[PDB]
Order: structure tokens, then C-alpha cells, then sequence
């Protein structure tokens, strides 16, 4: 006879418990991560920012020499 | 074989999900007491820790 049954050594192993995979890294990781960028950032600003108001007294003391003839 | 896959995938995308968490803390709190009083067969019963299943 012929019918539907499993095969002759059966059907295998059904995984049917949870698996959840624990990953990224230890928050000290992206404490430290977030930190250096913050300082990296700050130091940038720093140096840009000092740049930016020495142009821009140059620019004010052309404007102070060039005001008497206007 | 293939379905249990699935099934992770859906209980990390809810369970672990803090917004999906805060409208489930303490909402529709029932007690055993009033669970067999009115009448509530199956999960609601297993929700209220009384252990029985047909």
C-alpha cells in the first residue's frame, strides 16, 4: 500500500526555543566613543572659532581705516 | 523548521520594544478571583496565573 507517512528514520530535530543573539558593545564603549567625539568637537570648534574672530578684527580694522574718507 | 525563525523575529520586533512595553505595564490588570467569577476561560486565566488548560 502506498499512503503519507514519514520517512523510515523519521523527521529531524525543529528548533522551538527562543533565540535571541546579545550583541553591540559595553556601555562604557560607546560612553568612551561618545566622549572623544565630544572632545574632538570641542577642540575643532575651539580652533576654528579663535580663527574666526581673528579675521573678523581684521576685517573691523579695515573698516576703521577705511571710514574717514566715507 | 523554518517557521521558528519567524517567531524570533516577531518577539524581538515587539517584546523588547520599549514602546510597545509601556502601553502593556499595567493595563487591563485582572486577579484570579475575578477571573473565574466572570466567567474568563483560557489565556486570561493563564494571564492571572491560575494554572489550568483542557
Amino acid at each position: 500500500v502506498k499512503q503519507d507517512m514519514p520517512p523510515v528514520g523519521g523527521y529531524g530535530p525543529i528548533d522551538y526555543k527562543r533565540n535571541l543573539p546579545r550583541r553591540g558593545l559595553s556601555g562604557y564603549s560607546m560612553f568612551a566613543v561618545g566622549i572623544g567625539a565630544l572632545l574632538f568637537g570641542y577642540w575643532s570648534m575651539m580652533r576654528w572659532n579663535r580663527e574666526r574672530r581673528r579675521l573678523q578684527i581684521e576685517d573691523f580694522e579695515a573698516r576703521i581705516a577705511l571710514m574717514p574718507l566715507l | 523548521k523554518n517557521f521558528s525563525l519567524r517567531i524570533d523575529e516577531l518577539e524581538e520586533m515587539l517584546t523588547n520594544n520599549r514602546i510597545w512595553r509601556n502601553r502593556t505595564v499595567d493595563i487591563g490588570v485582572v486577579t484570579a478571583e475575578d477571573a473565574l467569577n466572570y466567567g474568563f476561560s483560557g489565556v486570561m486565566l493563564r494571564g492571572s496565573g491560575i494554572q489550568w488548560d483542557l
